[PDB]
């Protein structure tokens, strides 16, 4: 049982999804028509988290895409591993986002959210014991900040007791891939702290370091970038599709993670990462995996760690290891970096030790830390939303969709109650 | 000035004409979006009649009450809603109960 | 034993039955010239029911074709499958219905009504145990409302035991193939609420949109249209033709469906119904099957049954299945839905499982289920009378052939008590 429904949203949520079962699928053992060439039974045992078995010996994904136009839905299906999905679950429109999120949550979307959600409540019913959903959006755009968003609140006003989790994308800092950014950003945001359980903010800014400075790689394109995502969110799951020693899945994450029903924004984190010619000067051991973890040149969202304290620290491992080499090892980082941890939480670690590693390697891990280092993360959105307030410019395209200056006003106050509480557990005593 | 007239988007329902079960879509009604009250029946036609109503399309817009034909859109008022018919006459059943 | 006697009457009824003969003639394997090139003896068992042994190892289908003028009877004969039909039974005036009931019934009827029933007469006597006729016309027209009417008449006055069941289309809501179409039904279902037994309303627009949507047809014929009928009539007397572990017929249906001696309108549905690709995303159990003969995509009256209640439900089976597979679905969809049913008749499903499938598939359907929710094909048709009776309009065509205003009084009245029964059963306590 415990099976999981994956929902996709925008450009961005699509093309990360649509390598995301491409690394599924490795895993399992899935040829592009959607029969069986494994090799070890342990694939097929718990299969039924992301698959269902039709007539034939046929697996297809449990998976519901959603766009407002069909210029990306046209890109899934003609790719690979395309034609693994069920030809009714691509629910899409035809009047586009237009890079709205009040198109995309207000308008645009109430013609589609009562269209999705039939499909939505046709695989809860399909599943023996839910386990949860999971998203993947972006809160740049029109659709991923609109469009999901919609979503979330329709799902947990019929379902408030299942986890929900998203792998929301946050626009970097530096860089802008959209004018309107600040307020997309901030009227999402909004939703999400009321309506989620665990979010794991990813910066792009962050994913070009990792391939420039540590892969080694010339020419990074996004095949390249959504790869690290998608083996992010495969190790999340991995205990629960798999024997394990000691085992945590995505119930326990949200219970050891998050200590305060708000402040549940994480940043991932995966290891190890060698380069092309550099995978022979290194020596796969725990100790190794375990100092390359915890570095600020691995992280993925864009805030180096030692700005604020940790809260907590998931670190799922794969691989046979030693439980007493993991547990040497994340008690040696928590006493010399004392001052980066906080205090009146001892013991802030949680470990989840699997059995079966990625296809290729021997052993991996993947890093869930909760910090306050993402204050800085909501300095800037709450920023550059007010130098863009302030004037009232880029607005006339938002009130004439059905909206007001007061619901500016409480989403922008919503989020400086966020980072005065990230200020405050900074320095308790 | 820079801080312009707020081109503001009225929040109308329109329930259809009969289909008690059903709940009537809130429009971003503006002057800016429609320039004419002629080109918001086009608006109203396909997102309105799916499978089971309206043969005759969209012609008469009446009041929730109903008692009288809604003219051009300066007869609209914020946040009130409108039984949208296609003929001259009108069903008298509970529109409004359980929004 | 139990013979049935198939009628066919109008330019309708003719062409829903020569697709009809074809589908049944590919069950108990007959060829286009009569004889038998089966692989099972069990079709030649109960073979006949609707069919006559003929010398020499040929079957006849036991039919009588019934129309105005030979447009129609031409092309059944020379179509495929035409020449299985015998020479005598083309019944066929020369005037033509001029699509009018009254040209229908009264005037051009009377000189052929007495030449049909000679030949209904001579394959009454020909049967051993007569289990009773059914008939296929059609609302709209003028043959299949007012010849088709006549007949009924004259049978019940002289087969007042027997069942009697039509395949009647009911015209469409919104498009309109006939100027004169509310006055061919009004002065129709007068005729039907006194003189048959059950009635399964079919409307035209329903079965555009199964091959639109659910089929996904780009060209959809009236061969493609009338094969969902045809799949459907024969889905009602599969028990009665066949082996199986829980048996209905077309007595039972009529006991059990219909609870009082008026309320006798159903409205059909058929499943499982996939596309040409689709196909494979799609595992057959007995719950799949379930969960697609109760939503309003699948219906073929044009009513959604959420606005109303049901009363009864029939739900036919065929291929080899878990009884209690059956029974725990049965039960499942009278719980959740337990507002959409009618509180006063308890366990009002009714089951029937045959054993052999149809040719091609593994498991499929039949909906027959009786409801509330045609209150509102019968609003329709007694408005669009009104709004043009009030004017007396159309009206000099049906003087002039015997008939007056009081006529139209009568039958309108009577659909108005109709419309009275439906909405008290609908609030009963
Ligand atoms: N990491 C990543 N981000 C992407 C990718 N494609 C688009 N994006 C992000 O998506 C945002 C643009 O919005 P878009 O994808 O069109 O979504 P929508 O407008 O809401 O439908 C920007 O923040 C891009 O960085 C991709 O392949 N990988
Ligand atoms: N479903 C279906 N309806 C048909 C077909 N052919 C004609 N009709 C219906 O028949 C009606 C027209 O009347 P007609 O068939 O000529 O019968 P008549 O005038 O009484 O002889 C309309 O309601 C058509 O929709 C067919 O192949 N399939």
């Amino acid at each position: 049982m415990r099976e999981i429904v994956h929902i996709q949203a925008g450009q961005c949520g699509n093309q990360i999804g649509a390598k995301f079962w491409e690394v599924i699928s490795d895993e399992h053992g899935i040829d592009p028509t959607g029969s069986y060439h494994g090799d070890s039974d342990l694939q097929l045992e718990r299969i039924n988290v992301y698959y269902n078995e039709a007539a034939g010996n046929k697996y297809v994904p449990r998976a519901i895409l959603v766009d407002l136009e069909p210029g990306t839905m046209d890109s899934v299906r003609s790719g690979p591993f395309g034609q693994i999905f069920r030809p009714d679950n691509f629910v899409f429109g035809q009047s586009g986002a237009g890079n709205n999120w009040a198109k995309g949550h207000y308008t645009e979307g109430a013609e589609l959210v009562d269209s999705v959600l039939d499909v939505v409540r046709k695989e809860s019913e399909s599943c023996d014991c839910l386990q949860g959903f999971q998203l993947t959006h972006s809160l740049g755009g029109g659709t991923g900040s609109g469009m999901g968003t919609l979503l979330i609140s329709k799902i947990r006003e019929e379902y408030p007791d299942r986890i929900m989790n998203t792998f929301s994308v946050v626009p970097s800092p530096k860089v802008s891939d959209t004018v309107v950014e600040p307020y997309n950003a901030t009227l999402s945001v909004h939703q999400l702290v009321e309506n989620t359980d665990e979010t794991y903010c990813i910066d792009n800014e962050a994913l070009y370091d990792i391939c420039f400075r540590t892969l080694k790689l010339t020419t990074p394109t996004y095949g390249d970038l959504n790869h690290l995502v998608s083996a992010t969110m495969s190790g999340v799951t991995t205990c629960l599709r798999f024997p394990g020693q000691l085992n945590a899945d995505l119930r326990k994450l949200a219970v050891n993670m998050v200590p305060f029903p708000r402040l549940h924004f994480f940043m991932p984190g995966f290891a190890p990462l060698t380069s092309r010619g550099s995978q022979q000067y290194r020596a796969l051991t725990v100790p190794e995996l375990t100092q390359q973890m915890f570095d600020a040149k691995n992280m993925m969202a864009a805030c180096d760690p030692r700005h604020g304290r940790y809260l907590t620290v998931a670190a799922v491992f794969r691989g046979r290891m030693s439980m007493k080499e993991v547990d040497e090892q994340m008690l040696n980082v928590q006493n010399k970096n004392s001052s980066y941890f906080v205090e009146w939480i001892p013991n802030n670690v949680k470990t989840a030790v699997c059995d079966i590693p990625p296809r290729g390697l021997k052993m991996s891990a993947t890093f869930i830390g909760n910090s306050t280092a993402i204050q800085e993360l909501f300095k800037r959105i709450s920023e550059q939303f007010t130098a863009m307030f302030r004037r009232k410019a880029f607005l006339h395209w938002y009130t004439g969709e059905g909206m007001d200056e007061m619901e500016f006003t409480e989403a922008e106050s919503n989020m400086n109650d966020l980072v005065s509480e990230y200020q405050q557990y900074q320095d308790a005593t | 000035q820079a801080l312009s007239n707020e081109k503001k988007a009225k929040k109308v329902r329109f329930y259809r004409n009969g289909d008690r079960y059903f709940k009537g879509i809130v429009y971003a009604v503006s002057s800016d979006r429609f320039r004419s009250f002629d080109a918001l029946l086009a608006d109203l036609t396909r997102s309105l009649s799916d499978n089971i109503n309206l043969p005759q399309g969209v012609r008469y817009i009446y009041t929730i009450d109903g008692s009288r034909k809604i003219g051009s859109m300066d007869e609209l008022e914020e946040g009130e809603s409108y039984v949208c018919s296609s003929d001259n006459f009108f069903k008298k059943v509970e529109y409004t109960k359980n929004v």
